[PDB]
């Protein structure tokens, strides 16, 4: 109450933001140049997009880990806690980071050529049902409409990762200490740098998106468990996806 | 048992 109700950003809070922007810029490629290295998309054989999207998700996990390692304090947690945090958050951070390529026009992910322009049918062709697709699209539209500053977007991803309430977290207080520093930075940023309106209720709306991501995670996990139970599907995944999501 | 994750975390 002090760091949270702070009128203007401290020097420390400014450094936190700068660090997270750098971390995002070194782990998010807006030219999507590496996508050409994945197994090719196959559209139009109902799980035909599973290999390509498994490669996309595996690549995305590597980038999320790269980002997480730069969050102030994250690398100072025990290795087991780092693992737990990343295993639990990876799909949610993927959902958050993907919003940068999401377009409300045709509710697709533009990455950024026609072959790597992904829609609801592509998700369907990875084995997912409307029980996931529908709330996933709702979330993407809801997030896009918040019109976050890049500063808020990177703070939200970091807050998502360093969540002390994940199952299996050992040193919850240490995790909470990092998350609080980040949450305070976000609150102070919105108060002093985000112009009215749209700063109105923005912080609570962002926290609500974190809760929404938990629900999306649960649904994705249930469907993933169903899909990956069949070893001929698991075979089509990548070693990192199996390791991080389980087998 | 998370050698690839652990590798990607190491520096
Ligand atoms: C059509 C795919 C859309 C989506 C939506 C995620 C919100 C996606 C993911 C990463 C992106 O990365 C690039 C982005 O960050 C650039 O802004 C883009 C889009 C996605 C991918 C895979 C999905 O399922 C994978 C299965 O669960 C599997 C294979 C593990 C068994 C479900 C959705």
């Amino acid at each position: 109450s002090h760091d949270s109700l702070r009128p203007k950003l401290s020097e420390e809070q400014q450094h936190i933001i700068a660090i997270l922007l750098d971390a995002h810029h070194k782990t998010y490629d807006p030219t999507y140049a590496d996508f050409r290295d994945f197994r090719p998309p196959v559209r139009m054989s109902p799980l035909s997009m599973l290999p390509h999207l498994a490669d996309l998700v595996s690549y995305s996990i590597q980038k999320v880990i790269g980002f997480a390692k730069m969050i102030p304090g994250f690398r100072d947690l025990t290795s087991d806690d780092q693992i737990v945090l990343l295993k639990s958050s990876a799909i949610e951070v993927i959902m958050l980071r993907s919003n940068q390529s999401f377009t409300m026009d045709d509710m697709s992910w533009d990455c950024g050529s026609q072959d790597y322009k992904y829609d609801v049918t592509d998700v369907s062709k990875a084995g997912h049902t409307l029980e996931l697709i529908e709330p996933l699209i709702k979330f993407q539209v809801g997030l896009k409409k918040l019109n976050l500053h890049e500063e808020e977007h990177v703070l939200l991803m970091a807050i998502c990762i360093v969540s002390p309430d994940r199952p299996g977290v050992q040193d919850a207080k240490l995790v909470e200490a990092i998350q609080d520093r980040l949450s305070n930075t976000l609150q102070t940023y919105i108060r002093c740098r985000h112009p009215p309106p749209g700063s109105h209720q923005l912080y609570a709306k962002m926290i609500q998106k974190l809760a929404d991501l938990r629900s999306l995670n649960e649904e994705h996990s249930k469907q993933y468990r169903s899909l990956s139970f069949q070893p001929e599907n698991s075979m089509k995944l990548t070693p990192l996806v199996l390791e991080v999501f389980g087998n | 048992n998370h050698p690839m994750l652990m590798n990607l975390l190491k520096d």
